[PDB]
Order: C-alpha cells, then structure tokens, then sequence
C-alpha cells in the first residue's frame, strides 16, 4: 500500500486541475458512451421525460502516466474531484440529479498509457417538446443533448466511444414507462454556434409511441357509449315527452363530463388534437339528438300514447325512422374516417 | 502547459476578492447578454414564469491581464471562487438556482487586456403580477430586474452589451399558452435609502392565445344555453320536461363553472371570462324562471304569445350580450 | 487598493468571530430594519404566509474600527462569514432560505467608527394561527417574530432602527386576497428557562377582499336558493316537475359544499361561510318539504292557501337571514 | 477580550471532540428537557405528526474546565461544532430540520463546573401509527423516541433533567392543531434492544383527541339529511310514480358521491372504521327505501291518483303508513346506539 | 483517554483513504445487515415505495487494527469521512438521504482485530415496477438493489451477515394497504460493460388487502347494478320513471369511475377493477336498453315475457359473471 500511495501523492504534484489536457497544444477529445439503467417517466403536462443513465466519459491526460503492478486503477470518488474533468452539461436538461447513496455515485479509472475512464449516475429531466395535435396517437422523439458548457470545439471534442448505434445502450429491464413504448434511439452529432463560440453537441432521439389502450377504455369507450345512448333515444315513443327529455339532456351533460376531463390531462395548449375531433364531433351528434326531438315534438299532435288496442293516435315519426338509421350511420362513417386517418 | 499554470498562479497570488476592481477609483462598467434556453411555465395561479437562460456577463479586472499567452483561458469553473464577480442578482425572481450536472454550469473565461467573461446557466421563477381582468383575451408585461445588492451606482455600473441585441433566442421560444409579441431592453438607476443602484431590466410582453379557451370554456357555456332555449318551443302543459331541462342545464352550468373554476387562484375581481361565465348563467336562470310565469299565468289564471316572444328575445338578447362582450374585449 | 487591503487584513488577524463586541461587558445594541419585497403566498391550509425582505442588522464593533479610510468599506458578502454577526432568527418560521443567484444575497458595509451594517434578502414562510371563524369576512394579524437564540439581555439587546420608520414597502404589498391595514412594531423580552431573551416583532393586519367570494360562493347560492322558490308557483299536482326541480336544488347546494371542502382546510368549526351554505341549505329544504306537506295534506288528507302563503315567507324570511347575516358580520 | 481568547484556545488544546467524556472510565450522563413552542399539524394520511421543539441537552466534560471572571459562558454555534455533543436523534423521525436561518439555530453554554447546556431549535416529523377504527371518534397517544445513535448504555446514558412531568413542557401558545386537542403528556424512559447492542431510550407521548365537528358538518349531517330526505318519499302519494322514482334513485347518488369523499381523507386502510359503519347503514337506509317504493308499486292498480272532488281510487299503502314510523324510529334507535357507544 | 487519543491518531496517520482495504490483493468482503424500521409509502402512481432502515457494513480494514485496548471504539460519526467505506449505492432508488438530526444518523465502531462497523439510517424511494392487471387483488414483488458503483468483484465481494437472519423488523412491519407475505435474500453478480459487479437483492412480497376496496369501490358497483333491476319490476308504460332509474343509473356509474379515474394512475391497459366496474356498466347499460327494446316492441310494432324473463336472467347472469370473476381472480 505504501508503494502505491507514493505514486498517487506524485500523480497530482504540480498538476493544476484548472487547465484541460493539451491546452494550447492540441484538442481536448472525450469518448463518450450512455447506459440508461431505466428510461424514466414522460410528462405531457411538463413536457419533460426522465431518465437513468450510467454517463461515461473518456479522454486522455499525459499528466496522469503512471508505471505499477497494475494496469489499471479504480479511483475513489474524491480522486475525481481533484483532477480536471470534463464540464458536460445537457442543454435541454431541466432538473438533473447526481446520486449521493451512499457515497458519491462515480467511478474514475486510470490506464497506465493515461486513458481516464470517467463514470457517473445521473437522473437527468430533460425538455421534449411535443406537438399533440395527434393525441393520444402521437409519436415524439425526445432529445437528450450535451456538451461542454465552457469550451469551445476548438478545445473540446466529443465523440462516441463505439458506433453511434452502439454507443447508446438500454437496459433491458430499463422501459419504465406507463404510456409509452420506446420504439428505438438515433444516435447523431454536430455544431451549435452561441454568443460564446462554436460548441460540439452530442445527441440522442428517443422515438416514443403512445399507448391508446388508456384512452380508449377512459375517454373513447364512454364516449361512444353516451353517443349510442343519446340515439337509444329514437327508439322510445314519441309522446313520453318528459322520458326523451331526460334521455337527451342527460347525455349532454355526460359529454360535457367526459369532454371537460379530457382536457384538464392535457397540457394547456390551443390547438385542437386527435382527442378533441373526436368528442367535439361526439358532442355535436348527443347535442343533435335533444335538437331532433325538439323538432319531433314540434309536430306531435296528441299528447296520449297509443293504448294497445287499436280515438285516433300519433303515427311515428318519419324523423324518427330515418334517424334510426342516419345517426348510427354517420357515426359509423365519421369512425371509419376518424380511425383509418389517425391508425 | 507549465507556462501557463505559472502565469495563472501569478494572478491570483495576494489577489484580494473582497475589494472590486479599481476600487475607489471609477466605477467598474459591467456588460450583460442573455441568451434565452426556454421559458417553461407561466402560471397565473402561483403569479410567476418560469425561466431558463444563459446569463453572461462583462467588465475589465486589470487585476486579471496577463502577457506572453496569445490565447483565451478558459477555466475551470471552480477557479470563479477565486474571482471577483458582481454581486448581481434578480430584484424579482422567488427561486433560482445554478444548475450542476455534470458540474456547476458555471463559465470563466480570461481575456489579455484583463476582460472577464463570467457565464452562468440559471433556471430562475419570476415574479410577474398578472392583471386579468381581460382573461383569458388579456395581454400580460412579465419582467426580470438585474441589480446590484451591495455596491452602489458609486462603484458598479450595468449597461447592456451589444444594445438591442444583447438578448437572443426570443424568435425561438415557443409557449403552449402565450405568443412573445415584444422585447424591450432598459437599464436605468433606481434611488433607495442606502444609495442609487444600477437597474438592468429585461421585460416581455405577453398575449394570450385565445383558441383553447373557445373549446374548453366558452363552446360548452354557449351549447347549454342554446339548449336552455329549447324548453321555449316545448308545450307549456309540458312542466315534467321543461323543468327538467331547465334545472340540469342550470346545474350543468354550474359544473360547467365549478371545474373550470379551480384554474383560477382567488382573484377577487371581474374578469372577462367570468362575466361571459355569468352572462350564460344568467340566461339559463331565466329560462327555467321565465316557465315559472307561463304556468302561473295559465294554472293561476296569451299563454302561447309569452312563449312565442321568448322563442326570439332570448336568442336576440343573447347575441347582443355577444356582441358588446367581444367588441369591448377586442 | 493595496493600503485598504492591508488595512482589512489588519483587522481580521486576531480577531475572534466567537465573542460577541463588547463581550463581557455591557450588551450590543443591534439594531434593525426591514425594506419587504412581497408576500407571496397566504395559506389557509398550511396557517402561514411567504414574505420575502431584505432583513437589515445595524451594530457598532469596535474591533472592526479602521482609521485613515475616510470611507464606508462596501465589501465582497464572502467576508459576511469571517465576522461577528448575531444569532437571530425568527421565531415562528417554518421554512425560509437566503437567495443565492447569482451570488448570496448578503451585504457588508463597515464604517469607520466600527459600525457594522448587516443586510440579508430572505425569503421565508412564517407561521400565522388564523382565526377563520368570520371566513371569508375574517380579519387577521400574522407576526414575524425576531429574537435572538442563544443571547440573553445581559450580552445583546434589539431595537427598531428608526423608530416607526424602521419598516417601509409595506405600501409595496400586493396580495391579490388581502389588503394591507396596518402594521405595529412591538419590543419585548422572552422570558424562558434558559433566561430572558430580547425580542422584536413585526405583526401585519389583513382584511380578506369579499368580491371573489360573492360572485363564487355567496351569489350562485343565492341564485339556487331563487330557483327553489319557483315551485311554490307551479301545480301542486305536478309532482314531478315539483320534486325533481326541489331535489336537484339539494343536489346542486350539496354540489357548492362537497367541492368547497377540497378548498378550505380542515377547521372544525362553524364559520361565516358555513352559515351562509347551512341556510340556504335549509331553505332549499323546507320548499322540498314544503311540498310533501302539500303533496300529503291533499292525497293524504288548504292546498292553495300554503304555496300562497309560501310565496311570501319564504322570500321575506331568506331577506331577513341576509340581513342579520351580513350586519353581524360587515 | 484578549484574557478571554486566551482561556478559548487553551480548552480545545489537545481536545478530542471523536471520544465521550469519561470514554473508558465511566459512563456519559446526559439530562435532557424539552420545550415545544409549537406541536404542528398533525397529518392522518401519512400517519405523522409535526413539532418544533427547544431540544436541551446537558451533560459534563471535565476537559471543559475554566477560570476567569465569570462563571458561565455563552458559546457560538461555530464553538458547540468543534467539541463532542450526543449523536442524539429521533428513532420515530421520518424528516426533522434543524433550523439555519439566519445563523444556527443552536446554543452552547459552559459553566465553570465543566457542565455544558446545548440546545437547538428543531422541527420534527415524526412516525405516529394510529389505530383509526374508532376513526372520527378516536384518540392517539402520538410518540416521541430518542437516544444515542451509537453509544450503547454502558458508553451513554439519558436521564430527564427534573421530574419526567416536568422535563417536558409545552408552550400556552404552542397547541398549532387544527383537528385535535392535546390532553396530555406521559414521560417514560427505557432500554431498546438491537442488533449492535443495548440502548436508552428517552420517549414521550402526547395524547391526542380528534376534533369531530369537522365530520359532523361534513360528512355526518349532509348523511343524516340525505336519509331523512329519502324518508320524505313515504309521505308522497302512491301514485307519482316518476317522482318517488326520481326522489329515491338521486338520494342514493347522493349516498354514493358521500361515501366516496369521505373515504378520501381516510389513508388507505383496509378495515371498517366508525365512519363507514355510520355510511354503511344510511346507505341502507337510503337503498331500502327505494326498494320500499318498489314494493309499494308493484301492488298499484290504479295509474290514476284521487281527483280531489270524491270510478275508484287506491288507497294509501299499508306499507307506506308503516313505513312512516319504522325508517324514522330504526334510524333513531341506530343512532342512539351508534353514539352511544363512541362517544 | 490520553492513550486512546494516541491509538486513534495513529490509525489514521498516513491513511490513504482513496485505496480499499488488501487494495491490489485479494478483494474485500463486506458483509451487510439491514434492520428495517418502517415502509413509509408504496405509491402505483409513482411506481415507487418509501424504506427507512438501519443499514449496516462491516469490512475488515487491516489499517486500522489497534491493540492494547480492550474495548471496541465506538466514535464520533464525523470520523467517518476519515475512513475508507464501501461505495455502496441503491440502484433502484429515486430520492434518498442520510437523517441528519440532531446529527448525521451515522456509526462508526471499530474492533481490535481491525473489523468496521459503518451503519447508517436511510430512508430510500425506491423504484418498484408493478404489474398491475389484477389490482386490487394484485400480488407486487419490490426490490432494493444494492451493488458497488466503482469496484469489482476482483476487488468487493458482498455477502448477508448471518444467512437469512440478515434483515430484521420485517415482521414487525404494518401497512396499511398491504402485507409483507416474504423476503427473499439474492446473492449474484452483475455484468456490464465496465466488468462484473458484485450484487445483493432484497425482495419483499406484497399483498394488497381487500377491504378498503370492497367498501369503496366493488360495493357501490354492486349496489348500484341491483338498483338498475328495479326497473324490472316497474310498468312498461311508465317511461318516465324506467328512465330516469336507468339512465341516472348509467350516470352513477361513470360518476364512481371517474372520480376513481383520478386517484388511479395512468397505466393503460385492463385491470381487474376495470373489468368489474365495465362489467356493471355493461349490465346497467343492457337494462336501460332493455326498456329500449320493451317500448319499442309494443309502441312501434309478449311485452311481459321480457320483463318477467328479464327479472331472473339479469340477477343470474350478474351472479354467473362474479362467479367468474371472483374465482379467477381469487
Ligand atoms: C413593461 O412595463 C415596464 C414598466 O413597468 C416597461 O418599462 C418601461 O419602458 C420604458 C420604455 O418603453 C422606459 O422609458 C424609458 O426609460 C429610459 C431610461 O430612463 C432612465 O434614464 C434616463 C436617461 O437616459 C433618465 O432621464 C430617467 O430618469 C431614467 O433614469 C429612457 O432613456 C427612455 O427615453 C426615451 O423616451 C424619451 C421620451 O419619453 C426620449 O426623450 C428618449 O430619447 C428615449 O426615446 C424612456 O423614457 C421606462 O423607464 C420603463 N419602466 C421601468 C419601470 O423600467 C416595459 O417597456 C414594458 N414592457 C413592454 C414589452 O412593453
Ligand atoms: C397582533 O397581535 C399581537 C398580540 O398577539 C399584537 O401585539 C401586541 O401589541 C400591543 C400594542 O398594540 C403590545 O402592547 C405594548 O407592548 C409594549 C411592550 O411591552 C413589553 O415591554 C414593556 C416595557 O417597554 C414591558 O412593561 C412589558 O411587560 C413588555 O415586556 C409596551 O411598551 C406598550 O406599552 C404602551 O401602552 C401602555 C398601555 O397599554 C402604556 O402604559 C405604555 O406607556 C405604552 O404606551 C404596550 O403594552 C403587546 O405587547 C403586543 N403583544 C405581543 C405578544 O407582541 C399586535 O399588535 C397585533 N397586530 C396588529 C396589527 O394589531
Ligand atoms: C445554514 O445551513 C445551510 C444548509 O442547510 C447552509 O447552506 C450551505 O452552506 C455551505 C457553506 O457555504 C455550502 O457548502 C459549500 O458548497 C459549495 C458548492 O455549493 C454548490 O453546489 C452544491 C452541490 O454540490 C449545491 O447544493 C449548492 O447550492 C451550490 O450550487 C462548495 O463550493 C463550498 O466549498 C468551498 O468552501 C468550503 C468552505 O469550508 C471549502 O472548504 C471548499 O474548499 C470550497 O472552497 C461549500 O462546500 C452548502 O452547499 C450549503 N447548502 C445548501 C443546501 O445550499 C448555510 O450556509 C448555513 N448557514 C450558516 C450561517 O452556516
Ligand atoms: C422478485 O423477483 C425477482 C426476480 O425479478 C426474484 O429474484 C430471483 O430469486 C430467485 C430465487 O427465488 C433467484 O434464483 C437464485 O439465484 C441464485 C443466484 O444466482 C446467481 O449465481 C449463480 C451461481 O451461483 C448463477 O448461475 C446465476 O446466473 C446468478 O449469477 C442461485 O444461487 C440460486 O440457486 C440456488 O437455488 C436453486 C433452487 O432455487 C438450486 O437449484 C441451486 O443449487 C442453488 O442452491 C437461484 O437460482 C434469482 O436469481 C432471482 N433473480 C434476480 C433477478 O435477482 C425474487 O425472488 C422475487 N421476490 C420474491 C419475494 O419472490
Ligand atoms: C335535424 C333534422 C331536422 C328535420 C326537420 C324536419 C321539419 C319538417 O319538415 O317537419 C315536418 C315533418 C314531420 O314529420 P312527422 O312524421 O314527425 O310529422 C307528421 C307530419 O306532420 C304529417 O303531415 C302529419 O299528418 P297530417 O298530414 O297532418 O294528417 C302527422 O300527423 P299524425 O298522423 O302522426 O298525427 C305528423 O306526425 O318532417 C318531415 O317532413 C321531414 C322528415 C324527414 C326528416 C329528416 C331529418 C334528417
Ligand atoms: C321491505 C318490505 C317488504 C315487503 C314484502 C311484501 C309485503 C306485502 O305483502 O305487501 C303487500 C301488502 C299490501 O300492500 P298495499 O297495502 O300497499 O297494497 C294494497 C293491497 O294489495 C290490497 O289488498 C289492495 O286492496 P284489495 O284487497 O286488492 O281490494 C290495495 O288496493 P286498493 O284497495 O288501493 O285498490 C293495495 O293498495 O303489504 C303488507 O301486507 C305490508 C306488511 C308490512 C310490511 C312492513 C315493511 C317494513
Ligand atoms: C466487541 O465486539 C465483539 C463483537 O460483537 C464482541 O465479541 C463478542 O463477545 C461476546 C461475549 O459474550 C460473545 O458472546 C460474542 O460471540 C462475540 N462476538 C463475536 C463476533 O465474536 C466483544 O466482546 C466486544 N468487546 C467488548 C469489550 O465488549
């Protein structure tokens, strides 16, 4: 132990941790590749996503050459702090989290050629900016994007330890998403320009589906069925004028229940999505059936019900015959429609 | 490499944090830009936004040249410690932060002449007193004021760098809510009992999209009282179904109000949306009141005339209160 | 700078941040001053309130005496933590925190003859016990109690700094809920076991604005209650017509309450408001009963005279409810 | 003030703040009192409870001997971190602050004796589990647990610094409960046994009743009312088919939206507690009758009710008539037994 | 407490924290017990569940053998920064930290042979994915990994101090919604990119309790389905009535899902509660249609068949359909 804490003490002596590798000689060039232990929850109403990530960064430091027993060094997690080390950030991130269970959650290697392994766990938010005007059978890619926060790619390159395909890697046991199923990732890099220079930007799209089987069992399905009950109307007799009239205005107030929650989930943006097509053509239909019956009670002109046995008696009303069949059908076409378009 | 770390050593060898450049001498001029990352929440609820933003700053420590080095130093920023930097600070924000994954974003960059360049990334909540009497067609005027805490105008100056320009990536941001219709850049001094302090402010202003307010708010008040009318062409004989109809869309006007209600902290005074709110109420509360007369004057005591003139006032009255509504609010 | 950095370095070498000035001997005065910024927040639900200020320590130290500087030395707030400052703190303070962007919010200012001027903007949420049984109609004091923790009279004692003049901004004051009535500046001594402890409070008076609560709470009632009375003008053999609109008016006022619990806290005890609902409530009963009985007394068993004389007292009784209701409490 | 520097810096000569007082000689005694300025809201959902505390302890260190002119010593927060105090901490606690604003919250005074007084300003939450069967009408007996974290009893030793009823006190101002009253307080101390040793342990109790008029308005009178409403259906004629309907079915709504709310603020416990044996019967109640009114139209023959001027009418239902007197007076007697027994 | 003070500063003079116990030797077994005192919170909306325990290490670190004491130092848990410890971390868990009141709820205890004991009191959020298809009657298995950030199992190895006596207070545990039914200890070793890690698990399984569901979610269902059959019993001819039982009915219905809507989460797909409550809506759905089809069989083209044949088949299929279900899931 002796022997190797010589070594340590001589690694650091004269190293100044304020100046990166190489400075005014060459570009600094970090390898860097991500292990998403889990792929957090997605907020729509944030419009954020979380995610677990294994950050690991590798570049090389000459100052750091060292001649041992071993090839290889684990370091401690205030060894890290008392080098220089890359000043990654994410651009997009919102509020990101360094573990500190129980100890620092970092791990940095030396190799004796001076290769820095560089690891951290991190629970990082990031922004996802989400156009729903498909909801709830949207699709997004949500991107996580780093680099240097201070300099510029004239010092500081990034690049991915293996293929870019390859660089990014999910756990298996990783999806821990409710409503969405991660499709797969690109994994890309370029230049951004600010008022500080030119940066290296490394990142990564999450392609992100969303799961309909919520939807259709909360908003979808009692939907229809207020829609279907609003045409069992039809089917009633024309003089129980107080029995329609509950039928109908009842409904409305469903659809106005169902139509006001479905969008208090959503985040508060003004433009018309998938979802409210869908219920603002199921309002017009519930709203249209207590206007037909206005109409066919505009035209009844006995207030009894036919007796059984049989003093004349209302007919039933061609509107009502037609709209037995026009409002299931259009219903039915407007689904077609709906369905094949967004599917 | 060892050149430099002994110039940057020389630097800060007896460097004193606690004494500004030139001190007692001219005032220190110091130069701000901010480029913009994101604003994430304007919530009228809590009266504050959200914002995050890269905020730089500029001024000359003579304290800080160096020679012999024909290029930039970019620090460490742990080496911001051994700076001195501006005690500025935003006169309006509730809570900020300085995010720190992977590191503090934190930006010292050295220049020859002794110019310091001083970045930080900052997520900061704002005050903004909303006025929403006009809401939801209301247009708002959200600040950010930059200060000095301690040194007065006496010793900091603040101006903006680059004019007009010293503030990007406004033209990008996009708000579910609301559409940047304007900037402005000021800088001014502010008098208090300890002195004149430098003012930096940056302000936006802020109009309301109007759209999603039509489908969750105002489409289903307009339905219902549609369909209050409805009870207008229904035999007056007919009192099961009129006052059915009339008394649930009198309560669905007020489950209509009820959820939509709890958007809105307790705001007490008039609003655009609550007179709108109030106006359908209103008509719905006469409707099913207006069939109270019609059975009376039959039962108790012509009957069809009072229906038949109800079946056009209603629908007229309720387009003027549409009209005077929207033209006074746009 | 190098003269007045040689003179600050004079005064910190030897000198002990662990004793108070004059330790020992007669107690430090420490004065105090307030400039509020806002409050933010009021909470019934939580009984505090979110006051953010910038808090003000005045003391002489004369271990801090520095001559040949015809000068206030305004400092780096780095140099807060190397001195003597005292140990106050707020009494019923639940959370509260010093804002740190981008710097800590924190001034020094020294002054020749040793006199130390100590300013900190802070943000705090200070316990406020609120007596709500006049809600929404209620007045109330919430305090900010400032005492030291581990000083006794004999060693620190506080004053106003300025007399009544020693808080300002409260004209600032914007609560959206509340207006600002008065403020009082009180001095005492804390009495505990541990000794006698000097203290301060600032105490504010708040009146609770009533609009929002009439248009929200009082006015919809009101209205629900009208619409009961619109049975006593309808057949008495329109049974259903006559139950439906009475029953649907409980549902409805039950509506007003169950979702009005989710708001309001948890007090067990009768209040204003509650008053208000309890007697719309039993009005909207007694018509449904009101009925029954004339419904019963005809089927069962005059008719015409009870919706007579219910047309009257009911409408007169409702006036007369209002009327020692908002006396006994306007 | 130099004399008094001096005398400082010769006490924390050679102290050693990592090792007891008497470490291998004795045993540590440490008396402790607390002040409660403020016992906080007490929260049912997450079973816990808030208090701000005055936390003394005192205890003797011989290495803290001094002359000079006085004889008691007030010390600095930076002073009471630099010697060695108890790892005191709350067995029960689920988040405590100690609070720092604006200096710390902490207090170390030192007599010439070498006895020291050091107290801190705190708020605790701590684990409160409550047995709510008798839930609104219950009581707890909140606790409160301390000792060393690490010392076994043969290293330190809590003791109260007065009689136990009077080691703790309470602040006249100090009740800050919404829902409760504090009856009282019983202080006990004793020995918990773990898997690293024997340890003391300091506790106190403080005796809770819950306020009930919160419940009474709302939830047990809206109750009540509703169940008489749903009685005032007997009263009406037999005849009104849609209005006895309409009457019993919105009671039982009314029983239903009820039930669901007041189970809301209940925390998610599986057994039945006095509230829902109280819903459970006005549920009952509220059910049986409207299968009362359909009983009572199942034997209507007449669809016409009496004409006011008297062909033959029905007559008023002997099931009615009884059930006029029963509902109320089984609904009387229920209360009497269910208040009785509660309360 | 010379001599002591003497051992313990020689323990730790020259002591390289930064290297592991035997470091490039034969890796260092680090035996762990946990002693759980209470499981907060398990929480589907946030797939997540709250531990606090007392976990504990022990290592043997030949550096800090001691002899001639014969007593095992137990120190102040500030001494702990001094030392070497294991970099143990949970790699499941969301939020966590150290309880820190009155001091760092931390141990140190050091033996003469050189063996470590480092507990600590943790309260921990950790992730718990949930399989949720048969909640309520839903059987959940939550884990807590623990594993070494940065070292191998060429330098670490983990194993559970005394078998299966490892943990403690398991049976001690009450939840309110749930029953701890085992434990299980898993010893294995983790395999990435950067090598093998060693790995212990501790796995509980849980059981949710049935009654607070029965009262408040499967008897209203009932309750309310039975009521939809009254209209069975209730004259074709009286429309007014069978409709508004069944269609209030309907109403009630998504009244109870959608205000449990609200405390459910977002998992989108069919549990077990959705199948019961879908399963009653469908039967209260059919008996409203059921008039449907009673009126229009004699108004629009043997009536009493179907409303005596529907008073037996609905209470029977409705029994059949629990049958069903209940065995399936029970
Ligand atoms: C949101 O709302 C805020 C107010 O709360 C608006 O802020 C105001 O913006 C106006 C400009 O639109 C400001 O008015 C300008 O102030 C400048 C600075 O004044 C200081 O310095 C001058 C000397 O240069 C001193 O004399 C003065 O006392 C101050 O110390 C002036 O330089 C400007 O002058 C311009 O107009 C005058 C004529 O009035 C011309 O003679 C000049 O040449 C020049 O064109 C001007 O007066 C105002 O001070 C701001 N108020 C505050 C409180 O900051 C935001 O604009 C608004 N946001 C949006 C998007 O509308
Ligand atoms: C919210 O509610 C709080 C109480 O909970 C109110 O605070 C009280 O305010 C009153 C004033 O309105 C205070 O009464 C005054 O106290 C002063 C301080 O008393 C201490 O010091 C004196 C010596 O100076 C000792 O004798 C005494 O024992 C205390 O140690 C007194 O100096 C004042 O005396 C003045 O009035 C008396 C007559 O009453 C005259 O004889 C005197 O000459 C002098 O003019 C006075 O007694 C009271 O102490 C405060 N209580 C607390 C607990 O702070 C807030 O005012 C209220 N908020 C609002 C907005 O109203
Ligand atoms: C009352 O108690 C509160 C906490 O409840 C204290 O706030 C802490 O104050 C200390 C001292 O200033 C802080 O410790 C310092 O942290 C710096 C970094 O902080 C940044 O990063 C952390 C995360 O790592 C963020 O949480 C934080 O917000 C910042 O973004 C370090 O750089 C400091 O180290 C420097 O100074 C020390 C001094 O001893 C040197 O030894 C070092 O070499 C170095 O020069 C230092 O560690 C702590 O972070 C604060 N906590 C929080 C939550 O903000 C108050 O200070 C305290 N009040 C008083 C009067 O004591
Ligand atoms: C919640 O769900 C988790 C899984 O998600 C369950 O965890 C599994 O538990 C089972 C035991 O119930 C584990 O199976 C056991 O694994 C041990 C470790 O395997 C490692 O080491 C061996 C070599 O020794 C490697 O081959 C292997 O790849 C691993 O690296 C084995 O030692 C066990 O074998 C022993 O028992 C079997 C009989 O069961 C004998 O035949 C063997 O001879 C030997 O005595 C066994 O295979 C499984 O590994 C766990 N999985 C995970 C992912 O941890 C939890 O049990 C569950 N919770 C509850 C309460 O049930
Ligand atoms: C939103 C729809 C608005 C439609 C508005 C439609 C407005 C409109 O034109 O109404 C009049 C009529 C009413 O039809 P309906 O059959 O209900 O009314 C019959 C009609 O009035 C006959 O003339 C009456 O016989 P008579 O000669 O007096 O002896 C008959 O009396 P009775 O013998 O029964 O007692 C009435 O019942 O409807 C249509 O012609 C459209 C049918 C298709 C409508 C298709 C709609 C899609
Ligand atoms: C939960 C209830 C379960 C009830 C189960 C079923 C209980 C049961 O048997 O009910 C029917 C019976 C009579 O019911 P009810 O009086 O309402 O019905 C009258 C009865 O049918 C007469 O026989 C009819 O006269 P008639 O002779 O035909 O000319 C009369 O017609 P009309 O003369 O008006 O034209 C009908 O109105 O009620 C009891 O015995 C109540 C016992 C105490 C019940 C106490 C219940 C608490
Ligand atoms: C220091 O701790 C060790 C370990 O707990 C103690 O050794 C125990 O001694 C008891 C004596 O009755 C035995 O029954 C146990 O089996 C021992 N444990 C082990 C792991 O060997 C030791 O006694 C302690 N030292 C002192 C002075 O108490």
């Amino acid at each position: 132990t002796t022997v190797f804490t010589r070594i340590l003490d001589r690694l650091l002596d004269g190293y100044d941790n304020r100046l990166r590798p190489g400075l005014g000689e060459r570009v600094t060039e970090v390898k860097t590749d991500i292990f998403v232990t889990s792929f957090g929850p997605v907020s729509d109403h944030d419009m954020e996503y979380t995610i677990d990530v294994f950050f690991r960064q590798s570049w090389k430091d000459e100052r750091l050459k060292f001649k041992g027993p071993m090839t290889v060094l684990r370091l401690n997690n205030l060894m890290a702090s008392k080098i220089w080390t890359p000043d990654t950030f994410f651009h997009n991130g919102k509020k990101s989290v360094a573990h500190n269970m129980t100890m620092p959650n970092k791990l940095l290697r030396i190799t004796e050629d001076g290769t820095l392994l560089y690891t951290m766990r991190l629970t990082v938010r990031a922004e996802c900016p989400m156009h729903l005007e498909d909801f709830p059978m949207d699709a997004h890619a949500c991107p996580l994007k780093f680099g240097s926060y201070a300099y510029t790619r004239a010092e500081v390159v990034y690049e991915w330890t293996r293929e870019p395909a390859r660089s990014v890697v999910v756990a298996e046991d990783g999806s821990r998403l409710n409503q969405y199923d991660l499709l797969g990732q690109t994994v890309d890099s370029g230049i951004v320009q600010s008022s500080t220079g030119e940066y290296v930007v490394m990142t990564t799209h999450f392609h992100l589906k969303r799961k309909i089987g919520y939807f259709v069992i909360q908003t979808y399905l009692p939907c229809i069925m207020t829609v279907i009950l609003s045409q069992v109307s039809f089917w009633l007799n024309r003089e129980s004028v107080p029995a329609r009239t509950v039928f109908g205005v009842t409904t409305v107030l469903t659809m106005t229940t169902l139509s006001i929650s479905a969008r208090n989930s959503l985040p508060k943006v003004a433009y018309a999505t998938a979802m409210d097509w869908f219920i603002a053509v199921c309002y017009a239909f519930v709203f249209s059936a207590l206007i037909e019956f206005a109409t066919v009670n505009y035209f009844t002109k006995r207030g009894y019900a036919w007796d059984g046995k049989s003093k004349t008696f209302n007919s039933v009303s061609k509107i009502d015959r037609l709209s037995r069949i026009a409002f299931p059908l259009l219903f039915g076409i407007f689904n077609l429609v709906y369905w094949a378009t967004y599917l | 490499m060892s050149f430099v770390k002994e110039t940057v050593d020389k630097l800060l060898k007896g460097y004193d944090i606690r004494l500004r450049p030139d001190f007692g001498g001219p005032p220190v001029c110091v130069g701000m830009n901010i480029d913009i990352a994101s604003i994430d929440m304007v919530s009228e609820v809590n009266m504050d936004y959200t914002l995050t933003m890269y905020f730089q700053q500029y001024w000359r420590d003579k304290r800080l040249a160096y020679s012999g080095i024909p290029l930039n130093l970019t620090l460490d920023n742990r080496v911001a410690d051994q700076l001195w930097v501006p005690d500025t600070y935003f006169l309006n924000d509730k809570k900020s932060f300085v995010h720190g994954v992977t590191v503090k974003n934190r930006m010292i960059r050295l220049h020859p002449d002794g110019t310091v360049l001083y970045g930080l990334r900052i997520t900061t909540t704002a005050a903004c007193m909303m006025d929403l009497r006009r809401y939801p067609l209301d247009e708002q005027n959200c600040t950010l004021e930059i200060e000095s805490y301690g040194y007065t105008t006496d010793d900091i100056e603040f101006y903006w760098r680059g004019g007009d320009k010293a503030v990007t990536g406004v033209e990008r941001i996009e708000l579910p809510q609301f559409s940047i219709v304007e900037h402005r850049l000021v800088s001014r001094n502010v008098v208090f009992a300890t002195g004149a302090y430098p003012r930096l402010s940056l302000s936006f202003r802020l109009k309301r999209n109007i759209g999603y307010f039509i489908l969750q708010t105002y489409m289903p008040s307009i339905l219902i009282t549609i369909l209050s009318w409805v009870s207008f062409w229904i035999n007056y004989d007919a009192s099961a179904a009129r006052v059915a109809l009339g008394i649930t869309t009198v309560l669905t006007m007020t489950t209509i109000n009820t959820h939509l209600r709890e958007t809105l902290p307790k705001i007490p005074y008039v609003k655009a949306i609550d007179m709108y709110l109030m106006g359908c109420f209103v008509f719905v509360f006469l409707a099913l009141l207006e069939y109270a007369f019609v059975n009376y004057i039959f039962f108790g005591r012509d009957v069809n005339a009072i229906d038949r003139w109800s079946r056009i006032v209603f629908p007229f009255t309720f387009s003027l209160f549409n009209l005077v509504y929207w033209l006074y609010y746009v």
